[PDB]
């Protein structure tokens, strides 16, 4: 028994005896001495007074002092000792109570651990309190308004965040944000938003947006509003800022995201801002990069096949697809930019459809120059060539918004053509050209095509895909109504055709990421016959919850996948398998968790169940060639089920799409050797080889940009089109409708880091590129990149690779160093 | 700390859930080489065990009456026996040749499947399957050397059409020589990274074997398995281990190693054509190599990796200090001038030691003074242990 411990044990009686005397003259000194005695051990975090823990029963003698008479000073320090003690046991409605009724002085005077426990209890009882107890939170608001600045004082900002999150009162947080902690609190709140459900999703999003707006951090505020898809808020953020350069960077971000604004002519620098937001300069910037990165030389599909190291109509069509994919958006090719008539006629039947359309891929984003090469094939007499060039028009115009619409002009006069092939090219090109535009003129021109009697089921599905791509995520009433009319007008036997599968997809594309706006749509779909009704319902529900991570919807999809059927009735199981990926793709933890579920689906599932797992893997890891998914797909590349093999090979191509991965190229070459005598598998292998070297390794199909926090709805729509069409790869892809692969054009973006001056000229700068590191939690300055290398700015960023300016000569306008970034000379540098 | 109890609760729940999942699915054993149960095609395994009979590996020795309709094949079943058998009905008579390995059944030993030639596993592992992480951009001051190497070992494989049209036979052998640390193996790694054909790395010390004639056997099998590919590259690092000049010292001085070198020479340029193999050897002692090995047709190109000049040393300094957190005004030209005859390895060590000097002083940026101290420590202080002055007499 320690002598000082024995003294504090004496205070359990002698000080209580001082509080046992009737007169109050001995009450104040003893109580004040006890209040300071608590702080005596509170000066050490690990040290706690064990004798007061024996004073817990002694509250019975002190029960009357803190309860039975005036609260001036007698109960004041008497209750605080009980509160400090209540930190030790459960403290249910106790540790809060005495601090609430007792002394109401500065909270941190009683310790950081004590106030942490008090805040936890505050949240716990705030959950308990009902509406009628609104007259019970008067002191609670004061406690939180004093706790939050205290937590921010000692770099415990994250602990502060939980407090207002639990009580659903994050609103006042913006009031107490200082300039030294706004970045950390905003980063933590944004990192939290991927897991909290509605309405706390939007609540947290708007609170962090307000914190950013208060500090004039316009680029990240615009990013955050884009995550909220609040067009009014996008407009408000864009026109609130007075800095022209910051507005230019924000315009670059909007153009990359596919969101466009109609500025007023009164706004200064309207011309250049509109050009930036319309991506008209994207082609020139990409070509300048390629010239700098000395990759302007065209690549023949032979250089990809590498048949000299290896110890037909389908072959030619696959080679044209490879030529289009490898040379995408480069404008030059040794095989079609030359006299391609011999090559183009080397293909037969619908191959001539894709091959000519492939000629539009090399001219991607180059509308002015691309149409100049389309025009020659626009006058071809053969039915396939003209419509292939028509679709190449839209492919060329895809991703760039031209003020004078060329694609609409060239494709309007062929959407009601008597030939179904000219139609087929025209709607698909129009959809690719105006994806994510919600243009009422284009939609009104396109919509009656679906209801036309001459329009075949293939044409109706193509029209649905297009109208969905124009109105992706817009919840367009007209498109929804006409798609419903087309769906319920068709006969039950007509719905057996897989092209009808595209009708819900466009409908699903209409409400992509909207969430709970499908209940009316689902009620409308209930009247549709089965098993098409289940397919349509699953498709639209998944598209509505795309990129949300809602575990409840994933549970529903897994319940759909659970009951297997001894094909015709089991079609929607593949859609559910794809939907697991479509929902889990939002955040990394969910995707890695869903990888195991995909493995289990491949293991226990039926053929139709396991024929879609490769598509789910491709969707969840597109342009992200992580070795686990690649090995999983390789294990099933030579699968007994032909459809599983085709889907696995195409998923291997999509996963490493644009990555130029050497290992994946070796695997694809080995598969080409193995599948030499199988035309379908060899065609899939050639497609995968073409995708793996997409844009000569300078393009990505990943729908997520801005540090994988912003979802590109157009990219999601294109990937969804291709992957859902791959649910019937035998009839659509390997059949006569391989042109649907050009939907990937909607998802093609350059993995870019181009630093511009304040006058938009290129500005080479030394930068560090390395794998992104999560910087949530750990305080101070933690490194956000590991295993990095120093390159000049015109460099391609792989998936998950962040870039930080190596020096401090330039300040970036936006924290996110992706795409086109404007740099400003640092005043502090060269001081 | 308020979430700690719930953190531990959910963590224990997750661990119990993972164990429960592993209970139904699998993931166990792993010492008997069992794949995860998701890959178990047990019905197909049983069907293979029944239908697919085992086949003993034998070697065909002689074909009697190959012309007629009853050709008999003498096979040597390894350590088992020797038999006179006939081909199965599912094998064409022209698919079996004398001296080739075949696979026969255990009942009548009829030849069932022609088999690839036997290759030593040590020879098989010598082929490179993971390309190195070095490109030609990581080699500075060797512009002419890299160009000469690429136009022999890479250009003919990449674009053979430019050579056949003009009746041009490109060189099929390159010897990289120079003092240690000059970049011979670095350039070889760059070649292996850029190459698309089969790349085989052979270290000369790996061709030294305990028994007589074994090294020549490994060389023969290396060139046999190199010929089973349309295009192939063999890298002979430190070829002076076995490539020494032949001599007669009374006793049997280096007779077996000389036989290995003679076998390599015979494979390179002998009675039989070598094939599409393009060999590549690197050594810091080219003066010790045999004159027959140093002859065109075996080593056609002799690329010298001499010490970098001032421009080359500046280029190497830029290469190795690219990712350095250096100051703004580092005079890399001055640093290159301060180490006249220095290999690229010394320059890399100078960069690393400058970084280490900056780190030791708890500084995040290395100044020019740090690079000067690094030059003093590496180029000057360590000059006692420099391999340069002794080895440029050999090159
Ligand atoms: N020309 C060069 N450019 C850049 N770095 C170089 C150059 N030469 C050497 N180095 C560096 O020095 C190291 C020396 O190792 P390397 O394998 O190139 O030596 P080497 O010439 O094969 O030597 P040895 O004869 O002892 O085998 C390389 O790994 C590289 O980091
Ligand atoms: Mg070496």
């Amino acid at each position: 028994l320690s002598e000082e411990d024995k003294q504090l044990q004496d205070e359990l009686e002698m000080l209580v005896e001082r509080l046992g005397e009737k007169d109050t003259s001995l009450y104040r000194p003893a109580l004040e001495e006890l209040r300071r005695q608590i702080r005596s051990s509170t000066t050490s975090m690990t040290s706690v007074p064990k004798p007061l823990k024996f004073l817990r029963p002694h509250y019975g003698k002190l029960k009357e002092i803190y309860e039975n008479m005036a609260p001036g000073e007698n109960k004041r320090f008497a209750a605080d000792i009980i509160s400090v003690l209540a930190m030790t046991m459960s403290g249910e409605r106790e540790c809060l109570k005495y601090r609430l009724v007792g002394s109401q002085e500065e909270l941190a005077s009683w310790g950081h651990e004590y106030v942490r426990h008090l805040a936890g209890e505050v949240a716990k009882e705030w959950q308990e309190l009902d509406d009628a107890e609104k007259v019970q939170r008067e002191p609670l608001l004061t406690l939180v308004k004093e706790i939050v600045p205290y937590n921010m004082a000692h770099n415990a900002e994250h602990e502060a965040c939980d407090l207002l999150m639990e009580i659903e009162q994050v609103d006042m947080l913006e009031k107490d944000i200082d300039e030294n902690a706004y970045a950390k609190v905003c980063l933590y709140l944004t990192s939290c938003v991927n897991y909290v459900p509605e309405p706390e999703n939007s609540a947290l999003l708007r609170c962090a947006l307000g914190v950013f707006r208060k500090f004039s951090r316009f680029p990240e505020a615009l990013r955050l509003a884009l995550m909220l898809n609040d067009m009014e808020l996008v407009e408000d953020i864009f026109t609130s800022c007075k800095d022209v350069v910051v507005q230019k960077q924000m315009a670059f971000m909007l153009g990359r995201h596919g969101v466009f604004l109609e500025l007023s002519e009164d706004v200064e620098e309207y011309e250049d801002l509109t050009e930036i937001m319309s991506n008209v300069q994207l082609n020139s910037n990409f070509l300048a990069l390629a010239r700098e990165l000395d990759i302007m030389e065209p690549k023949v599909p032979d250089d990809i096949y590498k048949t000299h190291l290896e110890n037909s109509a389908r072959m030619n069509l696959a080679s044209s697809f490879v030529n289009g994919f490898v040379n995408a958006a480069f404008g030059q090719d040794k095989l079609l930019t030359d006299d391609g008539n011999k090559w183009l006629y080397k293909n037969k039947d619908h191959g001539m459809l894709s091959a000519a359309a492939s000629l539009g891929m090399i001219l991607l984003w180059d509308v002015d120059g691309g149409l100049t090469q389309i025009d020659k094939y626009l006058y071809s007499s053969e039915d396939y060539i003209k419509s292939g060039a028509l679709l190449a028009c839209g492919i060329v115009n895809s991703g760039v918004r031209n003020e004078c619409d060329p694609a609409l002009a060239l494709l309007s006069d062929y959407v009601l053509h008597n030939s179904n092939t000219m139609r087929l090219g025209s709607i698909f090109g129009l959809g690719l050209a105006y994806a994510g535009s919600n243009r009422e003129d284009v939609l009104t021109l396109l919509l009656p095509v679906m209801g036309d009697s001459k329009s075949s089921m293939e044409v109706a599905g193509v029209t649905a895909l297009a109208c969905g791509m124009i109105a992706v995520g817009s919840c367009n009433g007209d498109v929804t109504s006409t798609i419903l009319q087309t769906i319920m007008e068709k006969s039950e036997t007509e719905l057996k055709d897989t092209y009808a599968r595209w009708l819900p997809l466009g409908l699903g594309l209409n409400h992509l990421g909207k969430g709970e706006a499908i209940e009316a749509i689902l009620a409308a779909l209930e009247v549709v016959s089965e098993p098409f009704r289940s397919f349509a319902n699953t498709l639209v529900d998944v598209c509505a919850y795309a990129g949300s991570g809602n575990v409840l919807k994933v549970q529903q999809l897994l319940h759909i996948c659970s009951e297997h059927f001894d094909a015709d009735m089991g079609a929607h199981q593949g859609v559910a398998v794809l939907g697991i990926a479509l929902i889990a793709m939002g955040e990394e933890i969910g995707a890695e968790m869903a990888l195991r579920t995909f493995g289990h689906l491949l293991r226990y599932g039926e053929p139709t169940l396991r024929r879609a797992v490769p598509l789910a893997l491709a969707l969840i890891s597109v342009s992200n060639p992580r070795l686990n998914i690649l090995d999983t797909l390789s294990k099933f590349s030579h699968d007994a089920d032909p459809e599983v093999s085709y889907n696995s090979i195409f998923a291997m191509g999509m996963v490493g799409s644009g990555t130029n991965n050497a290992r994946l190229a070796a695997m694809l070459r080995q598969l080409a050797q193995y599948h030499a005598k199988d035309p379908n598998n060899l065609f899939m292998v050639r497609l995968a080889q073409g995708l793996t070297h997409l844009g000569k390794g300078t393009l990505t199909l990943c729908p997520y940009h801005s540090d994988r926090q912003l979802m590109s709805q157009v990219a999601v729509a294109g990937l969804l089109t291709v992957l859902v069409s791959f649910l019937d790869v035998r009839n659509i892809i390997l059949g006569k409708s391989h042109y649907v692969l050009y939907g990937l054009v909607a998802a093609m973006q350059p993995r870019m880091l181009v630093t511009f001056d304040e006058e938009l000229r290129p500005l080479p700068v030394s930068v560090r590129v390395g794998q992104a590191v999560d910087v949530v939690g750990q305080a101070g300055k933690p490194k956000t990149i590991t295993g990095f290398q120093t390159h000049t700015t015109p460099v391609l960023l792989a998936h998950g690779e962040r870039a930080e300016l190596a020096t401090e000569e330039f300040l970036p306008v936006t924290p996110i160093l992706e795409g086109f970034v404007i740099l400003r000379k640092n005043p502090n540098y060269d001081l | 700390s308020t979430y700690s109890r719930q953190i531990k609760q959910v963590e224990d729940d997750i661990q119990q859930l993972l164990k429960k999942i592993n209970e139904l699915t699998g993931i166990k054993e792993s010492d008997t080489g069992l794949a995860p149960p998701a890959l178990w095609d047990l019905a197909a395994d049983k069907q293979t065990l029944q239908s697919e009979q085992p086949l003993q590996v034998a070697r065909c020795t002689k074909i009697i009456n190959a012309d007629s309709e009853d050709p008999k094949y003498i096979i040597n079943v390894k350590q088992f026996a020797k038999f006179v058998v006939d081909l199965s009905d599912q094998v064409a008579p022209t698919d079996i040749e004398e001296g080739m390995r075949v696979g026969v059944d255990r009942n009548k030993y009829q030849i069932h499947i022609p088999l690839p030639p036997k290759i030593d596993p040590t020879v098989t592992m010598m082929q490179v399957e993971e390309k190195p992480d070095v490109t030609y951009s990581d080699v500075g001051g060797c512009k002419e050397q890299i160009e000469k190497l690429r136009e022999v070992v890479e250009t003919p494989l990449l674009h053979p059409e430019r050579f056949v049209n003009l009746g041009i036979e490109p060189p099929k052998g390159v010897l990289l020589f120079g003092p240690p640390g000059t970049g011979k193996t670095l350039c070889a790694r760059a070649v292996a990274n850029r190459t698309d054909a089969c790349f085989i790395r052979v270290i000369g010390s790996e061709l030294v074997q305990k028994y007589v004639g074994e090294g020549a056997r490994m060389v023969r099998e290396l060139f046999e398995m190199a010929r089973t590919k349309k295009a192939c590259l063999i890298f002979f690092d430190e070829i002076d281990a076995i490539g020494g000049a032949r001599f007669d010292d009374g006793a049997g001085g280096d007779n077996e190693v000389q036989r290995t070198m003679l076998e390599l020479i015979n494979q390179l340029d002998g009675f039989d054509p070598r094939g599409n193999i393009k060999v590549l050897m690197a050594t810091n002692r080219p003066d010790t190599l045999d004159p027959a090995l140093m002859r065109p047709g075996r080593l056609d190109r002799k690329i010298e990796f001499s010490l970098p000049d001032l421009e080359g040393r500046t280029h190497i300094f830029k290469i190795h200090a690219r990712s350095m957190s250096v100051e703004r005004d580092i005079r890399f030209e001055l640093l290159a001038r301060l180490c006249p005859n220095s290999t690229g390895a010394e320059i890399r060590s100078v960069c690393t030691e400058a970084g280490m000097f900056a780190i030791r002083a708890r500084r995040k940026i290395a100044t020019e003074k740090d690079f000067l101290e690094a030059v003093n420590k590496v180029i000057k202080s360590y000059a006692k242990f420099s391999a340069t002055p002794r080895y440029m007499t050999y090159n």
